[PDB]
């Protein structure tokens, strides 16, 4: 059940509900396993909050542990396409695709909360099939892997052999050292 | 007076909307040149050409029948539709707006069939009551002996002699024209989105305006047939209100440095600071309204210390002081 | 089935669920198994609590096993974050992750039933694969042991070594022994 | 969920999703394995398009890695048919029927994302039966394959020969390859 | 104080005022409500304070008061709370006088009478030496 929360306006009443509400006011929610649905549905929303006012900033709040890497790529060209900038605040945890689109928001807007984490790792993929095929999709993968690490080095600010070392497995990162390492700028702990 | 001399007496007070300037000073005279000719030797009877004004708020569109009427000698009153004029409980009936004009003009019915009345937020009565205003307004806008019985014995004058011009600032008029004629979407990646700082086309979109647009809006098409003249007002530039300032022949610049000169101290305005007064404006969104405002007030700490201040021959006001960081400078003499 | 409520206004009849109605009066309710879109649902609602007003008191009824501890941690954050204190209420059970809530209200307004109970115990996890990556995962959940020890021991006032000792299998203390715990303050019992 | 924005407009407030809203700006959404029910429901959309408007031209994002062969010919067609020009732009992903649809769009308004793939190979099918049965299966496949040569070739530009070669075998282009392989014609990095 | 401050024409003619009535009039002098320092200098750099007033009628009698200056701030903060100006400041000292003139005039040895601050709030009786 999702509950219908109701705005007070000159004009009248009006019905909308929790997630609808936080909308108007420029705020994306990414929530469950990355797939093309719910990718494609996150894309809209940023359109028609440009549309409204391409100046003020829209806000996504990642908290997923990833999904289809190709569901992901989609969302990161419209953030960096739309001229309003994107800023993410990580709540709960980003894994996987959730990591990288922690460190795509723009500079100096990407925030976290205290008990956040975020983990990186190398992409994820297999093929069967015959010989050929399989030396085809090895390749498509490989050259993946190479981009995605290019685009996290330009966020964070590292080198490109450090973020190549430190995908090869699995590395969880607490909010401190999220700041250090450059996914994020800062940590929301309290509101002043 | 030609058409020709209304447009240059009336571009001296105000500057800028050089098209709305061309069609206002045509529809002024052709109306004005009927009533003149009362015998109508010609069998054809003279109609009145009420005039239309759409622009964006603050752009001067009351300042332009205001400024129009002073030209003549005849009298001009101005109404508001917000508060849904009409004789009964909708509102109240601007019949008594149109006595006051008669008033102005030592009480005469003759004179008083010359009137420029005006009425203002038309477009805040559109149909979405707001339908029953526009109803109701049909038949004052034309021809109509039904009006509020004057005190000074009680006559009724009929309201086609008086001319009527209706203008409000409509809000999304340029989305409906530019659906209509303009291609592209408004929403994706090909979609071509205005910029709300840049790119102020809105002026260009409202020149091609037609009675389509004004029917979706939510007038009803008697209204519209009521209106044959047809206007539009562009969006004051940062650099236009700077011109503004000095142009205009009663500008807020001329106006206060006259009445420092009074005592014999006279205020320069820079360039430099003009332009720090029109940014700080835009952003207030008063437009041409605030600039008087603002501007006083940044004068008004030295305004108020000059008169007591003796040996003071001239000042000046620099671009830091609108920012406050000093204050306009004395040349001792 | 969700009964529909009828709140009489000035303006008119409003239509509104049973969740809404108490919704609009700062009340929360947490349910079922944690996961990412119920706890994300929640955080929802505790924002729009806040912009409405940020100083009445938010309530929030703890009625739940537990679940994710990921997706539990981003409510605490936004617990800690908004201005309003949030008032937590343990109705019918509290385990795992909804013990660790209950306790993370704000002090002196941390309230249960007589008859509520209240289970603590250390995180749940596991991870299969090659050595490595074993090692990895193992380090990580010990690292939110301890932080989630350090968190109970802040609101508790216990000390860290007690609480780390109590944690190592479940227990289970019933609301008067929650009182002398830490975990809540006081017992609502009868309204007064 | 789907959120429900709102439109301000002259005559009052409307009710819309976020799918809705786009579609009436001329958008539409290619998510999901193509199939008989989702192609129908493309084709829908474009002819209400035309009607409403046969000038103004009609977008559609590609996200998708393909599906049925025979429902996304439709698809094609009606893209062919309708007198506004289709503009395709791919986002995410798009191979198998993706692929050919992002070509088939009107020339010079072909687009891609920065980080888009496409992928093109030549059409899967099988059948089991009597060997007659199995022949004239066979024949079929293959004629399929050869019109869907000649179509692509016709879009990108390329030889007979280069896209039977080419499609024998998965392959995959990036964004940059994708421009001079001639599947699109340009890159939409940054709004300009 | 800051919303009255900063007005607009139309505020002025959607609260009633005919539009050709707000043109005529540019100057707009716009006043502020008294704060808390300014309702105590009212209280006693006035002539015609309510302060002195209430002193004088006591004369009549023979009796005389004083004000402690702890009392004067906190007579000044609580007509703040009451939003009635400079009118509320009589109110205050009378409710809390009310007591002192029911009394005094009835009892018999009365010299001077002391007001503070807890005798205003409530939480004393004001005080009243015998001469
Ligand atoms: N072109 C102009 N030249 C000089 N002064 C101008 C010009 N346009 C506006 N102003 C000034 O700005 C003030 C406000 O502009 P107006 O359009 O006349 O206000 P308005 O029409 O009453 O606004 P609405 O429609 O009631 S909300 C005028 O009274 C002038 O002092
Ligand atoms: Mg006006």
């Amino acid at each position: 059940l999702v509950p219908m929360v109701i705005e007070q306006t000159s004009r009248g009443e009006r019905s909308f509900d929790i997630y609808s509400r936080l909308l108007k006011e420029r705020v994306i929610f990414l929530t469950g396993q990355v797939e093309d649905h719910m990718a494609n549905l996150i894309v809209a929303q940023m359109l028609f909050l440009e549309a409204e006012n391409p100046e003020k900033d829209i806000y996504l709040y990642i908290n997923s542990p990833g999904g289809v890497i190709t569901a992901g790529m989609s969302i990161y060209d419209t953030m960096q396409f739309i001229k309003p900038d994107v800023s993410t605040i990580c709540m709960g945890q980003a894994a996987s695709m959730g990591a990288f689109l922690l460190t795509a928001g723009a500079k100096g807007k990407r925030f976290c909360l205290p008990n956040s984490r975020v983990m990186i790792h190398q992409p994820l993929g297999g093929y069967q099939g015959q010989a050929t095929d399989i030396e085809i999709h090895a390749r498509e993968i490989l050259k993946v892997k190479g981009r995605m690490n290019e685009l996290m080095a330009l966020h964070t600010g590292q080198s490109l052999e450090q973020i190549e070392r430190d995908t090869e497995r699995d590395r969880f990162l607490s909010a401190p050292e999220a700041v250090e390492y450059g996914l994020v700028d800062s940590i929301l702990t309290h509101r002043n | 007076p030609t058409p020709h001399e209304i447009r240059n007496h009336l571009d001296d007070y105000v500057i800028g909307q050089e098209q709305a300037k061309k069609v206002l000073a045509v529809a002024v005279y052709n109306h004005y040149k009927r009533l003149r000719n009362g015998d109508t030797s010609n069998g054809v009877e003279l109609g009145k050409s009420n005039i239309l004004l759409i622009g964006p708020t603050g752009s001067g569109k009351t300042l332009l029948a205001e400024t129009l009427a002073r030209l003549l000698d005849v009298p001009f009153t101005m109404a508001d539709a917000t508060t849904l004029t009409e004789a009964g409980y909708v509102g109240e009936d601007v019949e008594n707006i149109i006595q006051k004009l008669l008033q102005k003009c030592d009480y005469d019915v003759q004179k008083a069939q010359r009137g420029i009345v005006y009425i203002d937020e038309i477009d805040k009565i559109s149909r979405k009551s707001g339908e029953g205003v526009q109803q109701a307004l049909l038949k004052l806008i034309e021809g109509t002996v039904a009006a509020v019985p004057p005190q000074g014995e009680f006559l009724q004058v009929d309201t086609s002699k008086i001319l009527f011009i209706c203008g409000g600032a409509f809000a999304g008029l340029d989305k409906v024209i530019s659906h209509r004629v303009e291609t592209g979407s408004g929403i994706g990646f090909g979609a071509t989105v205005k910029a709300k700082s840049d790119k102020a086309s809105e002026g260009e979109l409202l020149a091609q305006v037609e009675p389509e647009d004004l029917i979706k809006f939510g007038l009803i098409p008697e209204f519209i047939g009521r209106l044959p003249v047809v206007a539009t007002l562009n969006e004051l530039s940062e650099e236009a209100l700077i011109q503004i300032l000095k142009e205009p022949k009663n500008a807020l610049t001329k106006q206060y440095q006259a009445l420092f000169n009074l005592e014999g101290v006279d205020l320069e305005f820079r360039d430099e600071a003009l332009d720090a007064i029109a940014k700080k404006a835009m952003a207030r969104k008063t437009g041409a309204r605030g600039l008087r405002s603002i501007v006083e007030a940044a004068l008004l700490d030295t305004m108020y210390d000059l008169p007591s201040m003796e040996d003071v021959e001239k000042v000046v006001i620099d671009e830091s002081v609108i920012d406050g960081q000093s204050e306009p400078l004395l040349i001792y003499g």
